[PDB]
């Protein structure tokens, strides 16, 4: 009956679900387990570049906390 | 190369203008002007003017060149084209090789030969685009500007309804 | 619902802007030492480069005034490598 | 055209010229020119024949190219000064481009080639608007930017305008093309005294607007387009031939008519500045304009060309037209030379 | 005014809804008690750095610390 | 000055010389005119963004609006000529010589 | 024209604040409350002199008082501060609103101990 | 730079698909044929109606272009001026549409 | 015909977009705010004829702020001398001009 | 790693387009009291594969085009502006996170009528050109109310950022304060993509003069436009719950809402007859546009009278 349309809709749902899950896991993997730093405004970019300079490894996401100061 | 990306898009912009300015037809003229509007929008986008580049795409190529192609496609249906094309391209590439070898050129004013990244600022603007605030100041400051522009558009509607009436 | 939530969002925006404001003097001191660092380095390398050239004044300010002029992108990143120049001159524009 | 819409459109034309006059920003100058052109295009197409569409096409292309050159001159001023004040330009090249754009907007030579066609195509009242009102805006901008104008450029444009507008109108039989070459010559006369004393520029502007206003009001009052149609006025209305006699003799600058006043003050100001040769060649050129005004007066007033039988019927209908201010504009345009030191009110 | 309105709401209801929404949009911010608070919120959002003042000696209404009592605060914002 | 400014000015002069040498079509004249407008937009935008002069960021939008209304007026003129003759040829427009 | 006077690198050596942006952001309100006076003296000197060369001693006082601030945190409440800035650092926009219970823990521990 | 890589990838995939779609069924051989429309051979009639709706779109698109920075303009200090000019622009768009209505502009594209 | 209506009626129609030193949105400075402020405050009220020859130094500084011609000339001279001494082999770049050195803040 | 992200964007787009044809034929089957395709594969799941291989080995229609260049460039521009509309979509984290993603999508969708116009001019049939001009005038007509409805909705957002339009709708769906804008948006996007009950390219079509291959490329560009406008409508009016630690919650939630909305397109195309061309021109210019201007004045004036002006950042 009506539930015969549901395998096609399920395959279409998986083929819409691959991009979102894919880009979320790619952003979380390529930034050390965290979301990609959203830098829309230049203050956020200044802080991002400051992180990239203070990390020592030329990666903005490698955070340095209180262990890096004395 | 990549430091010269605004320069590369500017060269492609001039090549597009020599491409349609030799005028094969209004159809291919519109085609070349569309490609030139896209690459000039890219020139705008590489300085941080994202809203003005999207005004190019949304208004220029979105409304006006669509209406140009719309009128061209229903109201129309060489040697000199190719010759003027290669003439303008030889002028442009002579200028390109001059500024490649000399790092300085004077056509009318004097011009630099460096990459055009050298004309920027090194600071940050906080929590706003500067150009976004400047266009947001159209309503809070530009009272006279909005009045004369809106009145010109209202008279534009009136004028087009007068002269396309035929009677 | 949109009234209450946009008022709460304005209060959170004021919190973020005041966290920014409390951080701005430290970032301003870091920025000042950054630009003076890079100008002093470019001045010393201009001193060790411009020794053959006659009539050259190392550190010749092209302005007639003695006011501190904000340093240009090319006045800081002039001698530096192209990857640094691109990451500083189109970094914010090209960032995703 | 709807009369309410006609009033709104004419007030939009006047608003565009007022915005050119009052504003201190270059973008608002350009906006005033755009509003002026955009609202004046249906004034030319009030009758909707192919000649008006051709005339508005030529007018639109010339004023559009001039407005693009004006915005390019403004933009290069923003390069070399970083600011938008309407004052002298801080670049020679922006000065040359803006002088060429204002020359294309005034119809001065060698950008003059649109003036007789657009004057011929459109009606007489829209031609009056074109030849009087549309000169007010670029002459105001030239009045404001004169500390940057290249002297040799504006004098070359001026003498070439006077020579072409003089050596053109001798052949013509159309009245509107005669007024158009008169326009080209008088704009040469206005821009030649511009860098020496601009009060004489404004004086020539007023006296030219009064004389062209008188002439097109007479041309509307008799509905004449050619020389012969003007010359058949003597049996329809004898006084109109006398009025076009005295006003055409004024527009070439006969003493002691008031059209002699502007160019006499111009030669009076150009010889103060040790230019004896240039107003001499200009006054030598103006005698040709005076000659074909003499030819037109021999056609119209001092002789009587033979009429038809149908004129006897038009004897029995006096003119039901709005001859607005025609005796005032005739009295001002001929009998004003004893009031020559009235020019100081323009200082 | 009650007959013609029912007439036009019978024949052209879309334009009646358009003019009614537009009339509310024009007249209602001059009647609403919150239009004061929109100004008070927008000028209390600190986009720029609060550049401090040189203490000449007589400014009793300018604080010396953020947690000082004097100075304009935002209790109306946290309460509303 | 900057070299991209020279290229945008050369783009403007190229579309100028394309506008000043008519081939056949009036639409080609209007397209050269709007290429002139486009190069004005790019040049003004680069100067206004480069100097950080914030209040002129609303200027290129006003340039775009006014000259696009100018182009709409030009298209209506071209359509009236296309109703008169059939094409948009510039050699049809030789009535006002006499 | 003139020879522009740039201060020496030996006059620019100072111990930097080598922490991240989420670390500075998670301690920003307590920083602006506690490190008020050298920060405001430096920004007052920075607007009035209009010259970063005339502000380097005040910049070093800012850079020293900020390090004293992070020392006075690190002696007492390193664990709740770490728990707070890790949660701030997870987010993309670094929302304060995603991290309210760690904020309550950190502000409670600071208000008790300091 | 991620944007231009993505645009290059999408344009390249589309160009590749178009090349494959025009040149894969040319590998078939089948045959050749003669191959000799409601209107037969008449010239295209120019519709004034289509041009009028295109210019009406262009003018209302320009008025939209003036209306676009309102989400950024609500953040101003000067709210009375901002709100007055915003309602002024939308009312001028409504006057443009009303003049387009009442003086018989929207005819046979109603 | 510069009919100064804005000074007569007192309205401020377009003096606000005119110069870079004017009241900008949220106090955003232009990149040449100081130079244009000094040139405007030099040339105020002295007229254009005395301004083109007495305030020439401020306007030279300001035009060099706008177009940066002398600075690009100086950078081209220094960078061409550096490229020449690299190509001759007579010079080496320092660690802080090659990227192996951990940038400061 | 980023090229992996672009490929995992634009391969499942094309697969979702491929199975949207199966979902269309099945859902329009059971709404017409019949079955859709169920013989080609198990439950019909091999129908679009068989149909695509049918199209790509069909003999080319081989026309003498007026322009070869526009005839090649129309499917290229159609597919490019079908695939580059997905890149700013916050689902939950966008591929190209940009500040002006809304205005980007409006601009790139307003550019896509050149494919219709070029594909219509490149045919030699004057009647095909006339049908293409009618489709172009339809789409550029409804672009107006797309832009104004979009502006009036984003007055509640605070900026053009698409990712902020999730954070805007944590408390309530945005269809509750803006359901008239939502329903005029819905019918205006139904009329954008030449979708029934507006599809006047069935009656000549603009792309009927192409071969079967390039017609299939137009077809998959149009269905990518359909799925994209439904996902943009879902993001913009039904923005779902977003836990930043588990993004798959938002991904499943907008996926279910977007599939219900695309099936609502399929359920509207099988329920109403076609508008005549003057009827949908009337529907826009005299019915949807006055209400859109009125609601634009209302959504300008409403945050000022509620003191609810949203944050820019
Ligand atoms: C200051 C600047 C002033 C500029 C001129 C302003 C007035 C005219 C503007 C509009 C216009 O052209 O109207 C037509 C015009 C009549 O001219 P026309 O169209 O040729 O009429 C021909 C027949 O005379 C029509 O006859 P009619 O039978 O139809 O009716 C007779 C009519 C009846 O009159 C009335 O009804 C007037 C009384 C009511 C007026 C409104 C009151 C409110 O009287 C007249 O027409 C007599 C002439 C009126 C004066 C015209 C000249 C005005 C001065 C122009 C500038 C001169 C500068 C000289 C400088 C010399 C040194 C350089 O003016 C009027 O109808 C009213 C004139 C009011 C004069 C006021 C003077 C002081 C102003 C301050
Ligand atoms: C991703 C979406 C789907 C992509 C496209 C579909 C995937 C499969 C593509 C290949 C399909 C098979 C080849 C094309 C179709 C051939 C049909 C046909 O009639 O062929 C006869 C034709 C010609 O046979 P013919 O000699 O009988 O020609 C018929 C015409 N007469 C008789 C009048 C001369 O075969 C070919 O042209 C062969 C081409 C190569 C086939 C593949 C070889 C092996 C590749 C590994
Ligand atoms: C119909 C027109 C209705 C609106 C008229 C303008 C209302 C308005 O906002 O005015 C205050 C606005 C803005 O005032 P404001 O108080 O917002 O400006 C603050 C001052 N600045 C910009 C320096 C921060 O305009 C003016 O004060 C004067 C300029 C325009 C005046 C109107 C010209 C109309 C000409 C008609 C011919
Ligand atoms: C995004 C989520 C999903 C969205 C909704 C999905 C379901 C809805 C869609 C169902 C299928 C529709 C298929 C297409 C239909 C096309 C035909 C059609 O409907 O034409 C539109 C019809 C056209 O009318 P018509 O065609 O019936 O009649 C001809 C028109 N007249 C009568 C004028 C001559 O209606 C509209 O244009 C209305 C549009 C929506 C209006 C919403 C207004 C809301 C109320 C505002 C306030 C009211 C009170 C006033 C103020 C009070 C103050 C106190
Ligand atoms: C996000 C999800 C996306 C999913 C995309 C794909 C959706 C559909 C997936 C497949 C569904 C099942 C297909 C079953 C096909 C028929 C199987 C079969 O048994 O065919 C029999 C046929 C003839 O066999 P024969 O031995 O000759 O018969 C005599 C037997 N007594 O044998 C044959 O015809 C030869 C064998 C044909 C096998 C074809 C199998 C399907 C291939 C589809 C391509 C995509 C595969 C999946 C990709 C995504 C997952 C990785
Ligand atoms: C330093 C200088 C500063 C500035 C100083 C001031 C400069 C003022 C310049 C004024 C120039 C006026 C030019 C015309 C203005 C518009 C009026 C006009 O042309 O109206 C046309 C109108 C058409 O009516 P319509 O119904 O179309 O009939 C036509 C046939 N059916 O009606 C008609 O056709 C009616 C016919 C008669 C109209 C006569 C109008 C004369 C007005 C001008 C008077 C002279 C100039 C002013 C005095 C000198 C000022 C310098
Ligand atoms: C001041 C507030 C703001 C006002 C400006 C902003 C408006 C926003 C909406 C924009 C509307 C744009 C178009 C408006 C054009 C109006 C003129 C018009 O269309 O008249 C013709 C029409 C008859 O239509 P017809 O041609 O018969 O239709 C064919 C299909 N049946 O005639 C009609 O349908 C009659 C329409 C007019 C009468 C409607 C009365 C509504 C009253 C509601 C309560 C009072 C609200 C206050 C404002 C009233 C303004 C008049
Ligand atoms: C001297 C200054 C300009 C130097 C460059 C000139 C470009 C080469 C063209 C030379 C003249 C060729 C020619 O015949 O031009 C006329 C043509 C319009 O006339 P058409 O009807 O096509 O041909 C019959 C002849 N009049 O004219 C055209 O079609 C001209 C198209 C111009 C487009 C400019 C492209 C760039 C040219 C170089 C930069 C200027
Ligand atoms: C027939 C011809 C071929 C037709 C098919 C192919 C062309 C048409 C389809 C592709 C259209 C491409 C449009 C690309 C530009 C869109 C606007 C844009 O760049 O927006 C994204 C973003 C703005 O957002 P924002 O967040 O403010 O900026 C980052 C700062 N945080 O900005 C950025 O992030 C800046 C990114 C760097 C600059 C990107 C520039 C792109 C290249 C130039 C245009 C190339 C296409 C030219 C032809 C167009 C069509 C004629």
């Amino acid at each position: 009956m009506w539930f015969e349309v549901l395998p096609g809709i399920a395959v279409m749902g998986v083929c819409l679900f691959i991009p979102g899950m894919a880009t979320a896991r790619i952003h979380r993997f390529s930034n050390g387990g965290r979301e990609k730093r959203v830098a829309h405004y230049s203050y956020q970019w200044y802080l991002m570049e400051r992180d990239r300079r203070v990390s020592g490894v030329n990666r903005y996401y490698v955070s340095k906390g209180l262990e890096n100061i004395d | 190369m990549m430091t010269y990306i605004v320069f590369i898009l500017s060269i492609i912009f001039v090549m597009g203008f020599v491409g349609f300015s030799s005028k094969p037809s209004p159809i291919y003229g519109g085609l070349g002007l569309i490609v030139s509007g896209g690459v000039g929008c890219g020139i705008v986008l590489n300085f941080g003017g994202s809203f003005l580049g999207l005004m190019v795409f949304l208004i220029y190529l979105g409304g006006m060149m669509v209406v140009f192609g719309y009128t061209t496609a229903m109201a129309t249906e060489n040697k000199v084209v190719l010759g003027t094309f290669i003439t303008g391209l030889l002028m442009e590439f002579l200028m390109v090789y001059y500024v490649l070898k000399d790092k300085e050129v004077e056509i009318v004013f004097k011009f630099n030969g460096m990459g055009d990244w050298v004309i920027y600022d090194t600071g940050d603007s906080g929590f706003f685009s500067e150009e976004a605030m400047g266009i947001a100041a159209l309503y809070s400051y530009g009272t006279w500007l909005v009045i004369v522009t809106g009145w010109s558009l209202l008279i534009g509607v009136v004028v087009i309804m007068e002269i396309t009436r035929g009677n | 619902s949109m009234m209450r939530w946009n008022r709460e969002r304005r209060r959170l925006q004021i919190e973020d802007f005041e966290a920014r404001i409390a951080l701005m003097p430290l970032l301003q001191a870091e920025k000042d030492r950054r630009v003076l660092q890079m100008l002093r380095e470019n001045l010393e390398e201009e001193a060790t480069i411009m020794k053959d050239v006659p009539g050259w004044k190392v550190g010749e300010s092209v302005f007639h005034t003695t006011r501190w002029v904000t340093p240009m992108m090319g006045e800081l990143y002039g001698l530096r490598t192209g990857e640094e120049i691109l990451s500083s001159t189109y970094g914010f524009i090209w960032y995703t | 055209m709807n009369p309410i819409i006609l009033i709104i459109i004419l007030m939009t034309v006047m608003l565009g010229t007022i915005i050119v006059m009052i504003s201190t920003h270059w973008l608002l100058i350009w906006i005033g020119f755009e509003m002026n052109m955009l609202a004046i295009i249906p004034i030319m197409m009030k009758k909707h024949n192919p000649r008006a569409t051709e005339a508005s096409t030529k007018y639109f292309l010339t004023q559009s190219t001039a407005s693009m050159l004006l915005m390019m001159a403004i933009i290069i001023n923003l390069m070399f000064s970083g600011q938008w004040t309407v004052m002298k330009l801080f670049n020679p090249m922006a000065s040359m481009l803006m002088t060429m754009a204002l020359a294309m907007k005034l119809g001065m030579a060698p950008f003059h080639f649109w003036v007789p066609e657009v004057t011929q195509g459109i009606p007489l009242s829209s031609g009056l608007i074109l030849l009087t009102w549309q000169k007010l805006a670029p002459m105001s901008v030239l009045y404001q930017i004169l500390p940057s104008i290249n002297l040799d450029l504006i004098l070359t444009l001026s003498i070439l305008s006077i020579t072409i507008g003089g050596w053109g109108g001798l052949n013509q039989t159309q009245l509107r093309k005669i007024m158009a070459y008169s326009s080209i010559a008088h704009m040469g006369w206005m821009t030649a005294v511009l860098l020496y004393n601009p009060t004489m520029t404004l004086l020539n502007l007023i006296i030219y607007i009064i004389m062209t206003s008188t002439m097109f009001t007479l041309f509307m009052a008799n509905s004449t387009t050619t020389t012969l149609s003007l010359s058949h006025t003597w049996n329809k209305a004898p006084i109109m031939t006398i009025l076009v006699l005295i006003t055409l003799l004024s527009m070439g600058g006969l003493p002691p008519l008031s059209g002699f006043m502007p160019k006499w003050m111009i030669i009076q100001e150009m010889t103060k500045n040790d230019s004896i040769i240039l107003p001499t060649l200009m006054a030598i050129t103006a005698l040709l304009n005076l000659y074909f005004y003499m030819r037109l007066t021999y056609s119209t007033a001092l002789t009587m060309f033979p009429s038809t039988n149908n004129m006897k019927m038009k004897w029995q209908f006096p003119t039901t037209k709005r001859m607005t201010l025609l005796p005032t504009m005739t009295v001002l345009s001929t009998m004003l030379l004893p009031l020559t030191p009235i020019l100081s009110i323009l200082e | 005014v009650a007959a013609f309105l029912k007439n036009v709401w019978a024949k052209e209801p879309v334009l009646v809804a358009s003019f009614a929404i537009a009339g509310l949009a024009v007249i209602l911010p001059t009647l609403s008690p919150y239009t004061k608070y929109s100004l008070m919120i927008n000028r209390a959002t600190p986009y720029n750095y609060p550049v401090p003042l040189r203490d000449d000696g007589n400014m009793p209404d300018v604080p010396s610390h953020p947690q000082d009592p004097q100075g304009p605060s935002l209790e109306w914002l946290k309460r509303l | 000055m900057s070299l991209v400014y020279m290229n945008i000015m050369m783009a403007f002069t190229v579309s100028l010389t394309g506008l000043l040498m008519y081939r056949s079509h009036l639409m080609s004249s209007l397209l050269c005119l709007e290429g002139m407008m486009l190069s004005l937009f790019i040049l003004a935008t680069l100067m206004i963004l480069n100097s950080h002069f914030t209040l002129a960021s609303m200027m290129p939008i006003i340039l775009l609006v006014f000259a696009a209304c100018e182009a709409a007026l030009g298209l209506s003129l071209l359509v009236m000529v296309s109703n008169t003759y059939g094409t948009d040829y510039v050699q049809n427009l030789n009535l006002l010589q006499c | 024209p003139g020879i522009v006077e740039l201060p020496s690198l030996e006059d620019l050596k100072v111990q930097e604040v080598k922490v991240s942006s989420s670390v500075l952001k998670a301690a920003a309100h307590h920083y602006g409350a506690q490190c008020d006076k050298p920060n405001k003296e430096f920004m007052l000197c920075r607007w009035e002199e209009k010259d970063p060369r005339r502000c380097l001693e005040e910049g070093k006082l800012v850079n020293q008082c900020a390090l004293e601030f992070f020392r006075q945190i690190k002696r007492h409440c390193a664990e709740p501060f770490t728990e707070y800035w890790t949660c701030i650092d997870y987010s993309g926009l670094q929302l304060f609103r995603r991290c309210r219970k760690e904020q309550a823990q950190f502000d409670k521990c600071v208000l008790d101990k300091l | 730079m991620n944007l231009m890589i993505t645009l290059l990838t999408n344009f390249t995939l589309a160009t590749l698909l178009v090349t494959i779609a025009f040149w894969l069924p040319q590998l078939n051989v089948y045959s050749e044929k003669t191959s000799p429309d409601p209107m037969g051979s008449a010239r295209l009639p120019f519709s004034m109606k289509f041009f009028l709706v295109a210019i009406t779109f262009l003018l209302f698109d320009l008025e939209i272009a003036l209306l676009l920075p309102l989400p950024w303009a609500s953040q101003t200090t000067n709210l009375n001026t901002m709100l007055t000019m915003a309602l002024l622009l939308i009312f001028l768009l409504a006057v443009s549409l009303a003049y387009e209505w009442t003086q018989k502009g929207l005819e046979w594209t109603e | 015909p510069f009919f100064d209506v804005q000074k007569k009626l007192g309205v401020d129609l377009d003096h606000w977009m005119t110069i870079q030193s004017a009241e900008q949105p949220h106090r955003i400075p232009a990149r040449c705010h100081a130079f244009e402020k000094e040139w405007i405050e030099c040339a105020h009220g002295i007229g254009s004829i005395r301004a083109e020859k007495e305030c020439k130094i401020e306007f030279e500084d300001f035009r060099e702020c706008l177009l940066r011609q002398k600075t690009m000339k100086r950078l081209n001279a220094i960078k061409r001398q550096r490229d020449k001494l690299i190509k001759e082999g007579k010079y080496t770049p320092p660690p802080h001009h090659s990227g192996q050195e951990d940038l400061r803040p | 790693m980023f090229m992996i992200n672009v490929l995992t964007l634009i391969i499942p787009i094309l697969l979702a387009v491929a199975f949207l044809t199966l979902v269309e034929r099945k859902v329009l089957g059971y709404m017409q009291f019949r079955k859709g395709p169920n013989v080609v594969g198990p439950y019909g799941l091999l129908q679009p594969i068989a149909d695509a291989i049918k199209l790509f080995i069909k003999e080319p229609l081989r026309p003498a085009t007026s322009s070869i260049s526009m005839f090649i460039l129309a499917p290229i521009l159609a597919l490019t502006l079908a695939l580059t509309m997905w890149i700013p979509l916050p689902m939950p984290y966008p591929l190209i996170n940009m500040n002006l993603g809304v205005l980007f999508m409006l601009a790139m969708s307003s550019l896509a009528v050149y494919s219709i116009l070029w594909s219509g001019w490149a045919s030699n049939s004057k009647y095909a050109l006339i049908g293409a001009l009618r489709a172009v005038a339809q789409t550029i007509s409804y672009e107006v109310t797309l832009a104004i409805i979009l502006l009036s909705v984003l007055l509640m957002n605070g900026s053009f950022t698409l990712s902020t339009l999730i954070i805007t709708q944590e408390q309530v769906w945005l269809i509750f304060p803006a359901w008239p804008l939502a329903m005029m948006w819905f019918i205006s996007t139904l009329a954008e993509t030449n979708r029934a009950p507006f599809d006047l390219t069935e009656g000549s079509g603009f792309n009927v003069e192409y071969a079967a291959g390039p017609f299939a490329l137009f077809f998959m560009a149009e269905y990518a436009n359909i799925i994209m406008m439904n996902i943009f409508t879902t993001t913009l009016f039904l923005g779902a719950f977003h836990n930043p630690y588990m993004p798959e919650l938002y991904t499943i939630n907008f996926t279910i809402k977007s599939l219900l909305l695309s099936i609502t397109f399929l359920w509207i195309r099988a329920s109403y007859p076609r508008f005549r061309y003057d009827q949908l021109m009337h529907l826009l210019w005299k019915n949807f546009l006055p209400l859109t201007l009125a609601l634009c004045m209302w959504h300008v004036s409403l945050p000022i009278l509620l003191s609810s002006i949203p944050p820019q950042t």
